[PDB]
């Protein structure tokens, strides 16, 4: 699955992430600040939302 | 390599390139060093100048862009992405540039910095819209755009110590004034009429500028561009940003210097991802790094500054965008998307109210709402909607804009007001964000006239004479042609008339008081209500 | 998420991800943190083990790359680019992957740890060659491989010092070691069929790891494809590793916690910048930053300890590649290139010497040329050419192996030796280049089981039986078949009739003396010349 | 004119110098490595070559 790919410091690239969920790390609270996107699902905290999806491309968006 | 493109600087040679504009050839030197690289333990200390090189710099191209944050809300997104850096991050990044007509004129010409925005926590003269490629060879000016240390690295600070002393970030920029002070002139550029202008947080900066003396004397005219020193995003107390910095500092893994010393051993990388958890209300228009009244470049608050500094000798050009406030309420405020109307309920307003003006206690929220709702029609979603950008707008910069200005007639000063009126043909984002922050650069700085962009004809003679206005100012401070003009003069703003033009496609049209009623609100009553709770 | 790649191991809950072989599923448990990051002021010290986790570890890929050097040689050169890193790179990059067959069997199997190589100063787990999909599926094998800190940061040393002891990216892969003796269990490890095997630096590392007790007792068997513990390359003196530290933080722009403090405040990306500069003389093969004899991981030089100590209950595979040296050529020996024949003249063929043996004075220079010219033919280009390539490959490679070899079958370990003469059909360098530095990896991980990879069915049918090799070795020690086998048989290096094999398209072809004569020279005339001068 | 761009740690990426020449930045002594290429022709010193190219694409190879 295509999904975008990007640190804190990086463009939104996509990356092929084959079978595999893809997330968006988020601020929580306002403001909602993007702190990247990526492949797998990983946990986040209070400080930051993380949504994680399967399809389609750019599902992470 | 050999034509003219060569010139001794104070620290040795230099090779620009030779850049070709619509109308013709230019001279640009992109990427001089200005100072010594800031790395390992440099980082958080002020800038120190560069020493002397040998032989001939390269000068070419762009150089580093300063380590910073990159905002990847709308991956692809152009509105978005066009202020994405554009050069690899690094904090040895503090390089100038500048542009001259081709070939350098022997008549000394009018000097334009450019101060870049970005929140204090991104930007990059690096970028397109800055291309100072037109502003030179079409009007015969000369321009600047140095590259100062913005976020974590630009303004830490545990004030009252000598390892972060904070503001270091205004220091950078600072430097950039006093090369020009002692180079410039072997650019044909005349040191006399240096007229640094900006944008946002960069527009917060020159304000900075003209209410500290050691930097007050390296300028003389100066313009601001939707921000100012005294709106309530731009500063922080002594003690607050030494709060933020100990935050971190606890947030990363780390007693002054020593607190220092760990941040020091800390990874840029690292740096940037603790920064917006510092921040502590959700809030919107707030950001965690920003200048701080350390009490010595700004000795009190800008506030004060303002209301009492001799100023009668100083030429201002200030101006506001007309939709400021909607850039940022997709950045979360409930309802807000850019990919729909964002028809909000009295419902949500609410919370907007709350988060736009995150440092009013409840009563003053209920301030708010009152002055904003429409009672006649309270729950309607589009007058809400409208009105919620409004609070944002008002309550960060065309109020703040409006009372500079008005502190700065009385005290002597040629101030000279505008709103900006014209959405470009161009924008991505919504109808209904109308013309927001930042997308009048676009103009000012020319780029309508370059044929290969897509605008409109009107769009392009509309450009040129703006650019026409803003030089001008620069080799005057009238903004106004001579007896070849188009008639309508642009009046000084006056405390007594407040009177103020229009820009946009049509002749300049007048009006008098920019936003009365709503900002005796905000500027003189608000104050003392939250002072009260 | 909910299915069996779920595993509780001694820090926390992971969840692995199911991969598709060829022949079938896979378990792959891509990126478990073993330690704790070692940024900031953890830099140059010794790694220190991951603290628990709550929840569940998402482990369904690979993490960073250890900061390290890219080579950019040949730009879009398959060949060289197959080699750089795949990841981005960062400091925090200590974690290991694990595969297991699909799933996981009740019965303990065979573990097989995978050291990467890159001369100490590149490599990464995360490499294509290196995937241990099918490896596990087909052999149905428990493969591991984790990320040692390679580099200015894996090796800096001052010795004496407890800031940077060296040696710290062997400690790191030690640590992986450890992991896998306290928790490969719960993947249907065997804690005791544990088979280290590595190719150049890495292969060294292996040697390095069967010379230091503290390491020696966390696995059983031991590989080594084309490098040494013993080489010219892979170890330095305490006071040479010595020399270059302060020689690089000099460079940098840097009292021994002074000196490291100083290097800790210093940039990645600063640092690697100047890594290359602490070479003393110019030459090939030859690393600035890798293992030194600190006297307490290596408590004193490979060759002492090799030279002692006891090794029957060890059994070993060391191998060698065809054409050794062809490799680093390109990298500075006059007239070397991959685009051309590389045909050398006498002239050149003089230089070439003194380059590829940088450490030796005129007289063994002498020694060496007379060795490798053909007085019936000093002047052919194509001998000189072929012989150039040759005196790198026996110097660094082949030499030592074939003493480590030698030194280790008399203390009673069981050693099978081998050289690997299959040139891959899909080979990007030249003909004359042979079977270079590491071009059997492809074969001995399985690659051409993948239908898709383009290949023969001959080097298919080939990379099979090569599998079964390594497997069968790592499952019991003699890399044979029982009754059901291809006849003939591999014969274990004895000192006496130092049989080996060759390992091609054809049958097992049993061979005596691995460059006997050659190596009589290298290890045993020339350091005796070298002590003389 | 298209050269070659890159640090020691980057990707050979090919960008666009346009009207201007492009470098290629080596050590001077065996190991003779690449040190990265970019735009522009800046000075090296005893320690690396620097060798300049102006025509054709990807000339600074
Ligand atoms: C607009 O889009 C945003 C984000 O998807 C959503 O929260 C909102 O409900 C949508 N509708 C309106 C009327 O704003
Ligand atoms: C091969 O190419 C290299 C590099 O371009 C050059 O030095 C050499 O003269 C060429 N010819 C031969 C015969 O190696």
């Amino acid at each position: 699955t295509m999904c975008y790919s990007h640190t804190t410091t990086s463009r939104a690239i996509l990356t092929n992430c084959g079978e595999n969920s893809c997330y968006r790390k988020s601020r929580r609270h306002p403001p909602k600040m993007v702190l990247g996107r990526g492949c797998g699902c990983p946990p986040g905290d209070d400080n930051l939302e993380v949504k994680c999806c399967t399809s389609p491309d750019k599902c992470n968006y | 390599e050999d034509p003219q493109l060569l010139v001794r600087v104070r620290g040795g040679q230099l090779r620009g390139i030779r850049l070709k504009a619509p109308g013709g050839p230019v001279s640009a030197f992109l990427g001089i060093p200005f100072a010594e690289p800031p790395v390992g333990s440099r980082r958080f200390m002020p800038p120190e100048p560069k020493r002397p090189w040998s032989g001939v710099l390269d000068a070419t191209t762009f150089q580093n862009v300063c380590y910073q944050y990159v905002d990847t809300l709308y991956p692809g997104f152009e509105g978005t992405e066009m202020w994405n850096p554009n050069r690899e991050l690094s904090e040895d990044c503090l390089y100038l540039n500048v542009w001259t007509p081709y070939p350098r004129p022997a008549s000394p010409t009018p000097v334009l910095i450019w101060i870049y925005g970005g929140g204090f926590y991104s930007g990059a003269a690096s970028l397109d819209v800055y291309d100072g490629r037109f502003l030179a060879q079409v009007e015969g000016a000369v321009l600047v755009s140095m590259n100062y240390r913005v976020g974590t690295f630009g303004f830490l600070a545990l004030p009252g110590s000598r390892e972060a002393p904070g503001n270091v970030g205004l220091l950078d920029q600072r430097l950039a004034l006093q090369w020009v002070q002692e180079n410039i002139a072997a650019f044909g550029g005349d040191p006399m009429s240096v007229t640094l202008f900006g944008e946002s947080a960069g527009a917060a900066s020159v304000g900075m500028h003209i209410l500290s003396l050691p930097s007050r004397s390296l300028f003389h005219r100066a313009v601001l561009q939707s921000g100012t020193p005294n709106g309530p995003w731009a500063t922080v107390s002594a003690g607050e940003a030494r709060r933020r910095a100990t935050l971190l500092a606890r947030l990363v893994g780390c007693n002054d210097t020593e607190l220092i010393a760990c941040l020091r051993t800390r990874p840029a990388q690292d740096l940037v991802d603790h920064e917006w958890h510092v921040l502590p209300q959700e809030s919107i228009f707030r950001f965690s790094f920003v200048p701080v009244v350390d009490g010595d470049f700004l000795s009190d608050t800008p506030e004060a500054l303002i209301n009492t500094g001799d100023f009668q000798d100083l030429q201002v050009l200030v101006g506001v965008v007309k939709d400021e406030g909607s850039y940022f309420l997709v950045y979360g405020v409930p309802g807000f998307s850019k990919d729909n109307e964002s028809l909000i309920s009295r419902a949500q307003f609410l919370a907007g109210v709350r988060i736009g003006v995150p440092q009013a206690s409840d009563l003053a929220a209920e301030a708010v709402v009152l002055h904003y709702t429409d009672w006649l029609h309270p729950e309607d979603p589009t007058h809400l909607r409208d009105a919620m950008s409004a609070v944002v707008g008002d309550h960060n910069v065309v109020c703040p804009v409006a009372q500079l200005a008005g502190r700065l007639a009385a005290q002597g000063a040629r101030v000279y007001a505008y709103i900006f009126e014209h959405r470009a043909s161009t924008l991505t984002w919504p109808l209904w964000m109308g013309v927001p922050h930042g997308y009048e650069i676009e103009f000012i700085f020319g780029l309508p006239l370059d044929p290969s962009l897509n605008y409109t004809t009107e769009e392009r003679i509309f450009a040129q004479r703006l650019m026409k206005y803003w030089t001008n100012f620069a080799r005057t401070g009238d903004p106004n042609d001579p007896r070849d003009s188009k008639s309508p003069q642009w009046p000084p703003y006056t405390t007594a008339a407040q009177q103020y033009v229009s820009l946009n496609l049509k002749p300049l049209e007048v009006r008098r008081g920019l936003r009365a009623q709503t900002c005796a609100f905000w500027n003189r009553f608000l104050p003392k209500l939250l002072s009260a709770t």
